[PDB]
């Protein structure tokens, strides 16, 4: 928009390409992460820690 | 926005039935358009004229004057009329009460 | 009747069951749906009914009741009342008579017939045969291609020669307008040998369709003015008009009369003047008198009817022939009556395309044209989101390759092994797969408590927040609020070059010219004060704006 | 309404129409009700639309 | 809000206003349900003057 | 804001007048694109 797009030229913080939606814990849950499973698509490249 | 066509999580979109009803009475219309313009045998054209008929009545209050239509998962389509009567309709439960 | 007694007793027991019902009914009332609603119309009046402290309401009604008393009063005579579409369809086409058994032939040559009748009223038209000559010499002369002219008769320069030979022969026609009649009638026969592209053929009938019209707006010009407005009488103007039709006398001698009705048409007089030039000009713009060629289509419109009216019959039996075909997708996502008329459409289409030359026989072949023209609106009319027919004839052969490698590998196809047997390159058969699935309905009912539907979960990613939009407002007043730190110059540069309290952000250019001054001053002026507002003081309020 | 009319008409010289007074239940009482978005709000839709 | 329309080339009657029984349509006229019903669908013919 | 709500039936020129365009076609929206 306007002004946002002067508090943007001023401080130069460019507007980033990508969006987040990363998956982060319910509100109020506090509890260890006793597991992590990854699953891909086939002929997909896994990451490092897949 | 009304009968709105929205995606979903996989690329499989999901429509209100009116969409539907639209589109049944859309292709007819435009198919009664066709065949006057053909000079057609006209026992063909009493035959879409009460089609479009019934389709505009299903799009208006479906199940009202024959068998509700149908619908596509084999469950009555919902038309303008259901959309706003019934006891999960429009009047009632959004209209006194929401959240 | 007896169903009288059935709805007093279902008001004096407050209800009414399937029992009953199924007794008290019509005996010979063989029909399921008038069964439905009938029984629609004993409960939408109230008594309700069911199948066996019953206080709940009433609900109606001194309306509604005598209605649906009435409805009921005379369905109890209604004999042939299905009243459904499907149904009077079926009863309307095994009505009429399957009159067809080789008889195709014999309305085939009526056909035949009259469309050589046609053919030879067309050819009969000085104009028209000038624009054919026209367009033999502009198809040649490189107008279009080269066979845009005729469909083949009874080589490209033995034709030519011989369109040269029929313009000789018709401008000699013109050249001998009596002497013209025979010189027309050779016209008629040497271009009775030939046949025309039925396009050019078809611009030639619209032609002759638009002289008829006009030559009937005159006539109304004529006649309305006088006939309609000053109440001309219509036997004396008949045997006047029509039979004289050329010379003044029939207005301007007319005029003369001093009748009841000719001291009525000096107000006309020079309109219809007008429009007797414009009888004699539109005789010239077709070459030929008006009644001539007026009863030339006259003729033509009678050979089309006739043939006309013989498709009638022939579509009659071959529509018998089309409900026959179409039920082999009545699970398609199609409506059934939608694709018996598919199938009619397309069975005028081969209609109008059957072949006796082949002496095959007209099921084999009409239904050829109707298969395609029913899988073709099956394939465009049967999905909300239209993927193209060829997208779905590649999920179909996607499909019949998979349910064969299913049955055969055992466990189940997948994009590598699909990508193996079909010859696709292992991602847009990906989202062909992609794309096949429908759309879940919107008033799908969920597994929840409130009877609760798909349409109620669908959250909303379009909308800002309010403490998004008060988190814009907090930022627009921090913006004024800095900004009414500084000078005129800097405030009035910083609104103007970006969009802030104003319209549309100008560039350089128009800044300058606001402030008279060049492109360049106006970047070190909006620098200065960018730099004026990057430190604290006038920076902390705006930063915290910065959540990053 | 026969009330006011009849009783502006007792204020007036003219004679006012002698009423008899009905009785019904309360899912009829509540049939008949002047404001037709509450009544397709409780009742048949269609029919008060 | 906007809205769209769908131009019928043929008419259509509405059926609130066939089906409501009384039928609108029907009771305006005069002429009796199936008798509408009868002429709509093509089944006969019904005289204009 | 808005006293008494009115009804009535619809004319045709005001049904007409309802709309912002007719609808010809019974196209959702493009598969691939889906604008
Ligand atoms: C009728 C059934 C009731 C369950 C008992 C309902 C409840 C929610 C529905 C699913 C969801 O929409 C998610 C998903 C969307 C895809 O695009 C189409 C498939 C899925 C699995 C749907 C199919 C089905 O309709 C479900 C299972
Ligand atoms: C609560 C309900 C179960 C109750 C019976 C579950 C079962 C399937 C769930 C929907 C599907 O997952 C599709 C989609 C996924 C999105 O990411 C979030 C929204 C959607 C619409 C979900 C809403 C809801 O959560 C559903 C109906």
């Amino acid at each position: 928009t306007p002004e946002e797009k002067l508090l943007r030229a001023i401080f130069g913080e460019k507007a980033s390409d990508v969006k987040d939606s990363s998956l982060r814990v319910p509100n109020g849950v506090s509890g260890t992460v006793i597991d992590v499973q990854v699953f891909t698509r086939d002929g997909v490249e896994k990451d490092k820690r897949a | 926005d009304l009968r709105p066509l929205v995606p979903l999580d996989g690329g499989r979109f999901a429509t209100s039935d009116l969409n539907d009803l639209y589109r049944r009475v859309i292709n007819r219309n435009n198919r009664l358009k066709r065949l006057l313009d053909l000079a057609a045998p006209d026992i063909i054209v009493r035959n879409e004229k009460r089609m479009l008929q019934e389709a505009v009545d299903a799009l208006l209050d479906n199940g009202r004057r024959g068998r509700a239509i149908t619908g596509s998962n084999k469950r009555p389509l919902k038309s303008l009329a259901d959309m706003i009567k019934g006891k999960q309709g429009r009047f009632r439960q959004n209209l006194l009460g929401k959240r | 009747s007896q169903l009288k007694l059935l709805v007093t007793r279902g008001k004096e027991q407050g209800y009414l069951t399937y029992a009953e019902v199924n007794d008290h009914l019509p005996e010979d009332i063989v029909d399921s749906d008038q069964i439905e609603d009938i029984i629609q119309m004993i409960n939408d009046m109230g008594i309700q009914v069911m199948e066996e402290l019953m206080l709940a309401e009433n609900t109606a009604d001194e309306d509604a009741a005598e209605a649906a008393a009435q409805v009921l009063s005379s369905v109890e005579s209604e004999i042939g009342r299905t009243t459904d579409p499907v149904r009077m369809y079926m009863r309307e086409m095994g009505t009429v008579e399957l009159l067809t058994r080789e008889g195709e032939i014999d309305i085939a040559k009526r056909i035949e017939d009259g469309i050589n009748q046609v053919q030879c009223s067309v050819a009969e038209y000085p104009e028209a045969i000038t624009y054919l000559l026209e367009q033999y010499d502009r198809v040649e002369a490189e107008e279009a291609r080269l066979s845009d002219l005729i469909t083949g008769f009874v080589d490209p320069e033995l034709a030519r020669e011989k369109f040269a030979e029929l313009r000789a022969q018709y401008v000699v026609t013109r050249d001998t307008i009596a002497t013209a009649q025979e010189e027309i009638l050779k016209l008629s026969e040497v271009f009775k040998q030939f046949r025309l592209v039925p396009k050019q053929f078809d611009y030639l009938v619209n032609s002759m369709r638009v002289m008829m019209d006009r030559v009937r707006t005159q006539e109304r010009l004529i006649m309305k003015l006088c006939v309609e407005q000053c109440k001309m009488p219509k036997k004396n103007f008949i045997t006047l008009f029509t039979g004289n039709e050329t010379s003044d006398t029939w207005f301007n001698a007319a005029i003369a009369m001093n009748k009841p009705w000719s001291e009525k048409l000096h107000d006309v007089s020079e309109e219809v003047h007008r429009a007797l030039q414009k009888l004699q000009q539109i005789e010239e713009e077709t070459g030929l008198t008006i009644e001539q060629v007026k009863d030339i289509n006259r003729r033509m419109s009678i050979g089309e009817a006739k043939a006309r009216r013989a498709k009638k019959e022939m579509v009659e039996a071959n529509l018998r022939l089309v409900i026959s075909i179409a039920k082999k997708y009545t699970n398609r996502g199609l409506q059934f009556l939608d694709l018996i008329q598919e199938g009619n459409i397309g069975l005028m289409k081969a209609v109008d395309k059957f072949e006796y030359r082949r002496g095959y026989k007209f099921s084999t072949y009409a239904t050829w044209w109707i298969r395609q023209a029913i899988t073709r609106s099956i394939a465009d009319q049967a999905r909300t989101i239209r993927i193209p027919v060829h997208m779905i004839e590649t999920i179909n052969k996607l499909n019949r390759i998979s349910r064969q490698m299913l049955q055969e590998m055992g466990r189940e196809p997948t994009p590598e092994e699909l990508a193996e047997r079909m010859l696709m390159p292992e991602d847009k058969i990906r989202k062909v797969l992609k794309i096949a699935k429908e759309p879940i309905s919107m008033e799908t009912p969920i597994g929840d408590d409130e009877d609760s539907h798909l349409g109620d979960f669908i959250e909303d990613t379009t909308l800002e927040l309010p403490l998004d939009s008060a988190t814009t407002e907090s930022l627009r007043a921090a913006t004024h609020d800095v900004l009414a730190g500084l000078t005129a110059r800097e405030a009035k540069v910083l609104r103007m070059r970006f969009g802030i309290d104003m319209n549309t952000d100008y560039t350089l250019e128009e800044v300058g010219k606001q402030f008279d001054v060049t492109r360049e001053r106006i970047r070190q002026i909006e620098a200065k004060a960018l730099r004026k507002l990057r430190h604290p003081s006038r920076s902390e309020v705006l930063r915290s704006f910065l959540d990053d | 309404r026969v009330k006011i009319a009849n009783r502006e008409l007792e204020a007036n010289g003219k004679v006012g129409a002698t009423y008899s007074r009905d009785l019904l239940g309360i899912t009829k009482a509540s049939l008949a009700t002047e404001s037709f978005i509450s009544a397709a709000s409780f009742q048949e839709t269609t029919r008060v639309l | 809000e906007r809205m769209g329309h769908i131009e019928l080339a043929s008419p259509t009657a509405h059926i609130w206003f066939l089906k409501s029984l009384p039928s609108r349509i029907g009771l305006l006229l005069d002429m009796p349900l199936r008798d509408i019903e009868r002429v709509l669908y093509f089944e006969s013919y019904v005289v204009i003057e | 804001e808005f006293d008494a709500i009115k009804i009535a039936l619809a004319s045709p020129d005001m049904i007409r007048s309802w709309s912002f365009g007719e609808v010809k076609k019974p196209e959702t929206i493009n598969y691939r694109t889906f604008k």
